[PDB]
């Protein structure tokens, strides 16, 4: 009846997204304050006249910010009965599988936070299987889009496959009836490479999400819209309270069949060159992260269009889109069908804000607390233990306080193969 | 940011770290000096027997005289290659300040707290004299430090016993309305403001009144690389000394001494810093003491980690268990003798119906009546008399009482001998002659010595103050633990006799035995044979 | 419960500090046990101004 | 394990379930042979049966 | 020690006398031991 004490191990998880996402960890006593959030500057970009007399040309200055915050904590809040041979036994395997289970918790709201907050959406219109090379046709356009966009790749790129698109990629190399080194590495291990057309680490995620398709047609854009970029704007006490950079609410004909995470594209603009203002031949892609109301939702990338003409020139110096949305343009859905997705980022868009919760303090007599380290990922949280004598009962919690955010969601991408019909 | 929110994050950490051991060490403490009934104020309280049976006691007097009985002290001697003598002027003044009553009362409170609950200190503090300084018109004194479990909250991340790797210490004092006037008065704080900490007691006794005034002194140790200057000292060689010792004082007075500055280096060394603090604001921010060390001596009994927790027992901890059931079994007994009805007859009150002063207790008669008829129920019946039963104290207290003595004695054994406490307090004995040593190179006027007399080369500043010179060349002594002494004179004599103990008679007999009547006190008959005991030597060569 | 020194009057109280888990929340409690006593009322005095009728 | 997030928690406590699994043995596997003594005079065939069986 | 260890078991002669001269030799310096230490010095200097 009673068993041996060795353990079958079943189940071995990774985290990359997670391990490769960097962490940030605020000062506490401001944050209290600040209500969990946080603004950071963007980058300055100045606009430029060309002339010999300037009278009262003078522009002046711009510097948009945007804003990191913290959710709710992720807790294993578990029991203890005291006359129990099952809860004296494995109440330590039950810590490790808690600290596991938070890891795996935490890869997997990056990955969600990833696929559901990318701007740039690289399409296929069949599976990666079909033809040859096709894979690194994938990989190769994600990095010539975000090379035409003239992205900030200073500290790395990532691209993350499905173990599906891995294993096709792996096919594709070795059906190649030659074996030179790479055909000989991806047939004696099922690795393709690490690096692959340009980006400098392309790895295989577990658990990157499906992206459902979108059920929404026949949607247009109701009244011309221009976005405008501004660091603050006055409320009603007219306190300048700040504008948050990577987000705008559009209104459109209705938005039936939409929801946070779905990939649209107007019909008529395109990206720029960002840096030189170059129009590209690209369609610019959207994100849609929140549908409100019936005829609202909320796309990531703002539309700041370059012929708009109520937009001083600080602000046009920040245009990423050729033109503004005239009351008609048709917004095609860019999911039309299901298909797990893969990911690939600038390694500097994602970051995971992170808190202590200070359960240690003499307020907290009674219960015993510790720093708990979850592995892989660089987190630390609380380990509390309390008992009420009332039930006869210990009660154990784990407790770590953590936020995603993406910080620049121009940068995050998704690829769609297969987005036929 | 705060310097406050920084030292109070730090007090915090250290009090909530040392909370476990404090609790025991204080309860020890209570349970031996106070009364082993602890517990007061517990709300379901009545009146009944509570005797105190002590066992604990004579065990704990008999190790405290034992300790007393074999003083140790500091020890000074030279290192390895340095000069013979390098050590003579360093043990003078540790002998000529350390011999008053209040080093030695400081230690034996150290030594018998460590006894009793297992943690002890003391403090050594620098003062400003001027009828009997031991030097440059300062002493250093030794000062006890009661409870130091409670009183003393050292730095959590030390691992060392005798904490010579707490980078912080804070001390709490605890004052009534006339020691805080004097604490602000000597401080120059503000008498007005009443401040405020933790309070480190507990209203664990009827105590009628208890203190309220509550201050801490923060120490922290910072070593950092600072400026020295290098000179040639007009007599020879080249010395060093601190730029910050004379930073501003005698930097040309120096020059106008004659002393010409050769380079100048960059040395590594510790600074102390005290803070006077309550709870709310830091009343002196970073006043510089002298030293590189705590100046806290701390004396611990058993000593140890047991997961990233430190603990120590005295001798009483084990015993307090036994001790309470004794008492509480001696209790019982007791109440057993008081209250419980004695062995007397039982008769119906018609079986003694008129002869009721028969066995009232007098002895007038020879012997006892018993009326013998009923008339409803023609005759009384017979049944043997009965008597109530003698009090007896039962063989389960019995058995308790004897078993729990026998624990009691057989757990208060500290050691088989007190061997390990007193080499723990030899330990401390020599972190504090490190210490003494530091701060006797930080402010008294250490003389060198030449092979060519004893050279004190200083100086005075404009503002008539004299700025200290010692050279770096000033570690030249090592610390170990002898027997405790008064004088040089007397540890002198103590090494004459241990060498004469010890030398066959011969010649070397002859000069041990003239150099102790040379090295004697001084009467009128010990004068005449100190006299041509000198003399005995001089003309011998 | 630890001690907790009451400045200014001559007094002691508690500081009682308590912890939840279920809710990761805390209290504390800050207690003074005294009582007022006039023993000597017929000593008492009180004064009183323009007591007209 | 489970998880659950936010901060109050009341009553929303989980148990622990540690499962098992059983191994065991079966039926021994056996070589059987009878030999007369006249026919061990020899015994090279006792030899390689031996180790045929092995 | 090692001084100490050597006279413990040298019988009472010349090289007893020579290792009580080279203990007092090797003591500490007060004024008194300072005396003894030259004494020994200079006789074990002269011994040869």
């Amino acid at each position: 009846t009673l068993a041996v004490d060795e353990i079958i191990e079943t189940i071995s998880a990774i985290t990359p997204m997670a391990q490769k996402a960097k962490k940030y960890t605020p000062p506490a006593a401001s944050m209290q304050r600040s209500s969990n959030t946080i603004w950071m500057p963007v980058e300055q970009e100045s606009p430029t006249q060309e002339g010999w007399d300037l009278t009262d040309k003078a522009t002046g200055l711009l510097e948009l910010n945007v804003a990191v915050n913290m959710g709710e904590p992720d807790n294993d809040f578990f029991q203890l009965r005291a006359d129990d041979l099952r809860d004296e036994t494995a109440y330590r395997r039950r810590i490790q599988s808690a600290a596991r289970k938070l890891a795996n918790n935490v890869e997997l709201k990056v990955a969600n936070m990833a696929a559901e907050m990318g701007s740039l959406v690289i399409t296929s219109p069949d599976a990666i299987g079909t033809n040859t090379a096709d894979a690194w046709n994938f990989v190769a356009d994600a990095e010539e889009i975000m090379f035409s966009r003239e992205l900030n790749r200073d500290m790395g790129t990532s691209y993350f496959f499905n173990p599906q698109d891995y294993k096709k990629a792996g096919y594709d190399l070795t059906k190649r009836d030659i074996f030179g080194r790479i055909p000989e590495e991806a047939y004696r291990d099922g690795t393709i490479q690490r690096q692959v057309a340009g980006f400098d680490d392309v790895l295989r995620s577990p658990k990157l999400p499906v992206l459902t398709k979108s059920t929404a047609t026949g949607i247009t854009v109701s009244g011309a819209q221009s976005f405008k970029p501004v660091a603050w704007q006055l409320d009603n006490d007219g306190n300048k309270v700040n504008v948050d950079n990577r987000f705008a609410t559009v209104t459109l004909s209705a938005t039936t069949g939409m929801k946070r995470g779905d990939k649209i594209s107007f019909a008529g603009v395109k990206f720029l060159g960002q840096m030189a203002k170059n129009v590209l031949a690209q369609d610019a892609t959207f994100s849609v992260v929140r549908v409100v109301d019936g005829t609202h939702v909320e796309i990531t990338p703002k539309p700041v269009a370059l012929d708009d003409v109520s937009l001083s020139p600080e602000q046009r110096a920040y245009a990423n889109v050729n033109t503004s949305l005239a009351d008609a343009m048709a917004v095609n859905i860019l999911n039309v069908k299901d298909a797990r997705t893969n990911v690939f980022w600038a390694d500097d868009a994602i970051r995971i804000v992170s808190q202590p919760i200070p359960a240690n303090h003499e307020l907290f007599a009674g219960m015993k607390t510790t720093s708990f380290s979850i592995p892989d990922v660089g987190l630390n949280g609380i380990f509390a233990t309390q008992g009420d004598i009332s039930t006869l009962s210990g009660l154990c919690r784990i407790a770590l306080w953590y936020g995603v955010n993406a910080t620049r969601p121009e940068a995050i991408g998704v690829g769609l193969p297969g987005q036929t019909a | 940011e705060n310097r406050l929110e920084s030292i109070l994050s730090r007090f915090d950490a250290d009090w909530t770290a040392s909370d476990e051991a404090r609790r025991e060490a204080k309860n020890d403490l209570f349970f031996s000096r106070v009364s082993q009934w602890d517990d007061w104020l517990s709300q379901y309280t009545t009146l009944q027997y509570r005797g105190q049976f002590d066992v604990v006691r004579p065990v704990v007097r008999k190790l405290v005289s034992e300790m007393r009985q074999n003083p140790i002290d500091v020890l000074y001697r030279p290192k390895d290659g340095a000069r013979p003598d390098a050590a003579d002027v360093l043990m003078g003044m540790y002998r000529t300040d350390m011999r008053h009553n209040t080093a030695k009362i400081a230690v034996n409170i150290a030594v018998r707290e460590q006894i009793e609950a297992g943690v002890g200190a003391w403090r050594l503090v620098t003062d400003y004299e001027d009828q009997s300084p031991t030097s440059n018109n300062q002493v250093i004194r030794r000062e006890p430090i009661h409870s130091a479990c409670s009183h003393v909250i050292w730095d959590s991340n030390s691992k060392l016993m005798d904490k010579s790797d707490a980078r912080h210490c804070t001390v709490i004092h605890s004052m009534s309305q006339n020691g805080w006037e004097d604490f602000a008065e000597k401080y120059d704080l503000d008498a007005d403001d009443i401040p405020s900490f933790q309070n480190p007691n507990d209203w664990v006794f009827p105590w009628l009144t208890q203190d309220t005034i509550q201050i801490a002194e923060f120490y922290e140790v910072v070593e950092k690389k600072e400026t020295a200057f290098i000179y040639q000292d007009p007599v020879t060689g080249e010395p060093v000394s601190y730029f910050k010792r004379d930073i501003k004082d005698v930097i040309d007075d120096l020059a106008d001494s004659g002393f010409i500055k050769i380079a100048e280096r960059q040395i590594k060394r510790r600074r102390v810093y005290k803070s006077i603090i309550t709870c709310t604001a830091v009343l002196k921010d970073k006043q510089l003491i002298a030293g590189e060390h705590i100046p806290i001596v701390p004396v611990f009994g058993e000593w140890g980690f047991v997961e990233d927790k430190e603990v120590y027992e005295g001798v009483v901890r084990l015993t307090k268990d036994g001790q309470r059931l004794r008492n509480m079994i001696m209790s019982f007994n007791a109440d057993i003798v008081a209250r419980t009805p004695k062995k007397k007859p039982f008769f119906w009150p018609e079986q003694i119906a008129g002869f009721e002063h028969m066995y009232d207790g007098n002895d007038d008669y020879p012997y006892y009546l018993l009326n013998r008829t009923d008339e409803n129920s023609g005759d009384l019946p017979t049944q043997p008399l009965a008597y109530y039963e003698n009090p007896e104290v039962p063989q389960a207290n019995a058995y308790m009482l004897e078993a729990a003595t026998s624990a009691v004695k057989e757990v208060a054994t500290l050691g088989v001998e007190t061997y390990v406490f007193q080499d723990n307090l030899a330990t401390a004995m020599r972190r504090d002659g490190e210490i003494y040593q530091s701060i006797v190179n930080d402010i008294y006027d250490v003389p060198r010595n030449v092979t060519i007399l004893m050279a004190e080369v200083v100086d005075l500043a404009t503002g008539e103050k004299q700025v200290l010179n010692d050279i770096r060349g000033r570690y030249e002594c090592y610390t170990d633990v002898g027997p405790s002494f008064q004088s040089m004179k007397q540890q002198n004599r103590a090494e004459i006799l241990e060498l004469l103990g010890k030398t066959p008679q011969g010649t070397p007999e002859y000069q041990l035995l003239l150099l102790q009547y040379f090295t004697l006190l001084d009467g009128k008959g010990v004068e005449m044979m100190r006299d041509y005991a000198n003399k005995q030597l001089i003309q011998m060569g």
